[PDB]
RNA sequence: GACUCAACACGGGGAAACUCACUAGUUUAAGACAUUGGAUGGUGAUGCAUGGCCGUUUUUAGUUCGUGAAUGAUUUGUCUGGUUAAUUCCGAUAACGAACGAGAUCUUAACCUGCUAAUUAGCGGCGAGUACACUGUACUUGCUGCUUCUUAGAGGAACAUUGUGUGUCUAACACAAGGAAGUUUAAGGCAACAACAGGUCUGUGAUGUCCUUAGAUGAACUAGGCUGCACGCGUGCUACACUGAUAUAUAUAACGAGUAAAAUAUGCUUGCAUACUUUUCCUCCGCCGAAAGGCGUAGGUAAUCUUUAUCAAUAUAUAUCGUGAUGGGGAUAGAUUAUUGCAAUUAUUAAUCUUGAACGAGGAAUGCCUAGUAAGCAUGAUUCAUCAGAUUGUGCUGACUACGUCCCUGCCCUUUGUACACA
């Protein structure tokens, strides 16, 4: 399924300036996600937010490369 | 002269200059060879 | 194994509430015994569509399509000529080409209406073009199809 | 033979001069124009005629003309 | 009395019309716009019915017509739609190009999407062809719009 | 009063039109009718030689119709609709009474 | 080949092959002795 | 008082109007034993019994047939009565036992209460099947 | 014209007058311009002069830059390895950072906003009932509480979501559950870098150059071939049967597409000239005729009329037959009734009958196939004066199976050897 750099450098970009209202919960990181984010595609918005929960599911538990 | 009205001769394209291959679909009486590119300026755009 | 439980309630109140074949063959009887109609002998060298290519081979086609004219008139309030022509369409297989679907011969069943009409169990007006069954017709059907109903109930 | 009568001829000129705006169409064996009550097989032979002179010029269509009188072909065809 | 599908399908051959027209008369300027030399315009109109990607091309297709060097000439032209604001420009030219073997040379700078529907709403298009001594010269003027923003284009504020 | 055209937004935007105004002159307005949209095919293949696989093309034509009626004078509407269409929108006006 | 008559379990098929006779004189015997494939009563 | 709901799988389509009276289950002029096919019959007879005889006494289904095949036309009559069933008892006669039957009617399958999206793709190219090809000569 | 994929139901090519670049022939100037001077058009030649377009490599994942670094052609970036729809990424990294191609995005099916409503649509209510139930029903005709249901405007849902697991514990994928949606939910269209001496100047008043022009290589007109065959090779249709040959009855859809002329009368003497409606599409009707087809008509420039509360078929049930090339089979020609077409003869199209070939499921071999999909069954559109057995759009019958691999084949990378570089 994977991703592309796209993908992979916004999930970069983002966290680094709310990760306090980011929670635990994949569905309150969604909307997050989507409300900080301007880009109008929900379908790809979905796929980096999704990726943006799997890459919050590996923080506290050890280094996190960057962040 | 013999101009007919039916067939084949009864009209040719109205560009292309040449009979073949016209479409009367819908009435259009083009020749597809330059309706090919005339689709766009027509506007009728291929999408799938 | 006609006959088959039911878990609603029946009305019984017309040949909707009747299977087609039972009653169409019963009518084809009914009207055989009453003779209201010719056979006809006209349309004896004739098969029944062009796509058949072959005789019925039954002696009661003709009867039988008289009961099931009447049958679709009722289920349909308005019909064409046409109609029948698709219900009884059949496959053409035009040798070496490809079967099709073609329709049946029409002046048959324009013949067998005329006969209805002659029985007075079909009217028509310039209101609703399409066929339809006369009030008389309708509690004569009602009666045939109780009357059926009874004996194949119980 | 199809013998032109000068009716005809002065007929266009004058036509080109009243309206200024003429197009005759590049088919040849339609009996008559919408808007030109002449056989259009006198027509095209003349335009051609009238442009090889160098009195008009005429971007030219697939099957229309897009004629147009110049300034300075009135002047040569009035008489 | 037509129908609305057969009266679509005359305005349709109306405006195929107007295209080429267009196209025809436009060659002093710009796209000035149409209406629905102006004087001639609608009255030829009326007799026979009863930034800018285009100019551009047709600019770049005067410099190889007049006998300039291709080089230059889309040097020139590339720097016109650099400073009109296009982040880019795709123009491609083929012919004979001076010898006997067909060739052509392609000018590529910036992002220059290529393919995708996006992209074909994004990106405007022009083709132009014209005669030469021996052959036919074609010009291809790919301009893409300024970017709604891309859905690839992300940045976070 | 129905209006028919071939792009989206150009006659949902007229048809905003219409509702603001029946709410501004408080007429006896009917709800809005959503006809279906009808598509309409035609074929052409690529290859102008003979040769090559032939390949078929579809391009489409998708066609719009919306109903609304109105109780009100006729001169009102047909100036306010030609202040506030497209060239690209057709309207056709029928009038109503009850 | 074929050399059944109509001369001398109710399944046509079991009935048939125990006289030697075709499908057909067989369901004509199977409604003689009683008095298109269908299940039993 | 009434309820109207909806079925459909596959091209079929199904309306289903369920009301109080005495019983009459009536799709659209013919009864359900009528159809001729006794193997859509025991379909049909399947939501039947899983419901209640004595409960379906009391109500009367209008259903409508527009459309599909024999099988398509049973699904989506399936469909249309178990939403009426299921709407009924969430509406007028009894809630307690809308529970009980939809898990009934959920553990049995899942095509009893929703249908499926399973349907006709457009054709591609290549064949005249919908994924074949025509027999390339060399 | 075209010669493995990349031709051989292709040139939209289902060829009765031109039509057709061809033939037996007949005509015209219709050679613009200033006897004569003097050109356009051209289906003549050249796709080995081209453009555009296309078909391939190639539906795969490759190409390039800036800087840096290692006499030169050049190398790196563009990669040991791990994952993938793909240099898609993680990662060690003389590389670092960028542009493309990939991606992503969208129609349609799909679940929902008891949102949003009603034309030409649906659900109800009552004004009068046709007959029965019983203390409403199958069907009409007139009006309107309302719009999940006939339809659709935007939006949302779906993101390996969660949980049990593998993984350099990073990038990943498995099962189950919620969920219509767990291979991107699935078919699609855009298709680069670069090339073919692939096709097309027979598609263009797009197209250079050599060629014709009064006895035209311009145009028009009579007849013919492409439809003939000693034969060979492709795409397809019908079949070789009893799960079948055949007749009756009922249960059935989506995409659909649809309006410079007929006839009447007058003059002259059926023909020409003249004016009136619109006859110039599908058609429902009532008849004529088995049918074809005709007659005077409803409706409609179109969810209204064809027609779609409905257009087919394999099915469903009973029947003649009951596996014998048979009555399966329908090649073949003959007798003809009507339409299409001023022209059906090389019997187009066609309702009827007779005529009765092989065919016991097809060898060496090959093509397509991963789920409304194989396969079978049909239906609409195109070119149409008439004619699908062609191509395409759609629906029904819902299967046998994997859920991966390089052993065959076609492509790709790396390493290596070359005396190959038109490779």
């Amino acid at each position: 399924r994977v991703r592309t750099k796209t993908i992979k450098r916004a999930a970069r970009q983002i966290v680094e300036k709310y990760y306090a209202k980011l929670t635990l919960d994949f569905q309150i990181n969604k909307k997050i996600t989507e409300e900080v984010a301007i880009i109008p595609s929900k379908r790809m918005k979905n796929k980096v937010a999704g990726f943006v929960t799997h890459l919050m599911k590996r923080i506290q538990k050890g280094p996190v490369r960057g962040i | 002269v013999h101009p007919k009205k039916y067939g084949q001769g009864s009209r040719q394209c109205r560009v292309c200059s040449n009979k073949h291959a016209i479409i009367r679909k819908y009435n259009i009486n083009i020749c597809r060879q330059c309706f090919r590119e005339r689709a766009d300026i027509i506007g009728f755009k291929k999408y799938r | 194994r006609l006959l088959e439980p039911v878990p609603f309630v029946k009305t019984n109140n017309c040949i909707k509430d009747v299977d087609a074949d039972l009653f169409i063959r019963s009518y084809a009887t009914h009207l055989k015994l009453h003779n209201k109609i010719t056979y006809p002998k006209w349309c004896t060298f004739v098969k029944t569509g062009k796509g058949r290519k072959l005789a019925p081979l039954n002696e009661d086609w003709y009867f039988i399509r008289a009961s099931s004219i009447l049958r679709r008139l009722y289920l349909h309030p308005d019909i064409g000529v046409g109609f029948l022509r698709r219900q009884f369409s059949s496959k053409q297989r035009r040798g070496v080409a490809p079967n099709h679907t073609s329709l049946a011969s029409g002046k048959i069943l324009r013949s067998i209406l005329q006969q209805l009409e002659n029985l007075g169990y079909v009217e028509q007006n310039p209101k609703k073009k399409g066929r339809r069954l006369t009030t008389k017709g309708e509690n004569a059907i009602n009666n045939f199809a109780r009357y059926i109903n009874k004996k194949v109930y119980n | 033979y199809s013998y032109i009568p000068k009716q005809n001829k002065k007929l266009i000129y004058e036509y080109l001069f009243k309206e200024g705006v003429i197009v005759v169409e590049k088919d040849a064996k339609i009996p008559r124009h919408p808007h030109l009550n002449v056989p259009n097989l006198h027509i095209m032979m003349t335009l051609k005629s009238l442009k090889s002179r160098n009195y008009v010029e005429e971007k030219y269509n697939w099957k229309h003309q897009y004629f147009i009188l110049n300034n300075e072909g009135i002047e040569y065809l009035r008489e | 009395p037509i129908s609305k599908k057969r009266k679509f399908i005359n305005d349709g051959v109306f405006q195929a019309e107007l295209n080429e027209f267009l196209a025809r008369i436009l060659a002093e300027d710009g796209y000035s716009g149409v209406e629905v030399r102006i004087r001639e315009l609608t009255s030829l109109v009326q007799k026979r019915f009863f930034l800018c990607a285009m100019a551009q091309a047709e600019s770049l297709r005067y410099k190889l017509l007049k006998g300039l060097a291709v080089r230059r000439a889309c040097y020139g032209v590339l720097r016109h739609i650099m400073e009109s604001g296009a982040k880019g420009c795709e123009v491609i030219v083929s012919g004979k190009l001076r010898a006997q073997r067909a060739k052509s040379m392609k000018f590529r700078d910036g992002y220059l999407i290529s393919t995708g529907e996006p992209s074909k709403r994004f990106v405007n298009t022009a083709t132009r062809s014209a005669q030469l001594k021996q052959g036919v010269l074609g010009i291809k003027v790919k301009i893409m719009l300024p970017t709604s923003i891309l859905p690839d284009n992300i940045s976070v504020l | 009063i129905a209006l028919t055209s071939k792009n989206l937004r150009a006659i949902e935007k007229v048809c905003s039109d219409i509702m603001k105004g029946a709410k501004e002159k408080n007429l006896n307005v009917s709800g809005p009718v959503r006809l279906p949209v009808k598509t309409l095919r035609i074929t052409t293949r690529k290859s102008p030689c003979g040769e090559g696989t032939n390949t078929w093309d579809r391009f489409e034509l998708r066609i719009y119709k919306r109903l609304i009626d109105l109780y009100s004078q006729c001169e009102v509407v047909t100036q306010m609709t030609s202040i506030n269409i497209d060239p690209v929108v057709e309207v056709e006006v029928i009038i109503t009474d009850s | 080949k074929l050399n059944h008559a109509v001369f001398i379990v109710i399944t046509p098929s079991a009935i048939a092959e125990k006289y030697k006779v075709n499908l057909s004189v067989a369901r004509a015997v199977i409604n003689h002795l009683a008095d298109s494939q269908k299940l039993y009563t | 008082k009434r309820v109207q709901t909806f079925g459909k799988k596959k091209t079929a389509v199904a309306v289903a109007t369920v009301t109080n009276g005495k019983g009459l289950i009536k799709l659209n002029g013919k009864n359900l034993d009528l159809v001729e096919p006794y193997i859509l019959k025991t379909k049909v007879y399947e939501p039947l019994w899983l419901i209640g005889s004595g409960k379906l006494k009391n109500l009367d289904i209008r259903i409508r047939v527009k459309g599909g095949g024999q099988t398509s036309q049973i699904y989506a009559i399936r469909q249309a009565i178990g939403k009426g069933i299921i709407s009924y008892y969430q509406k007028y006669v009894d809630e307690s036992t809308k529970k009980e039957l939809k898990d009934v009617l959920l553990r049995y399958d899942r095509s009893l209460l929703v249908g499926d999206t399973r349907r006709c793709e457009p054709k591609k190219f290549g064949g005249k099947g919908a994924r074949a090809r025509y027999q390339k000569s060399y």
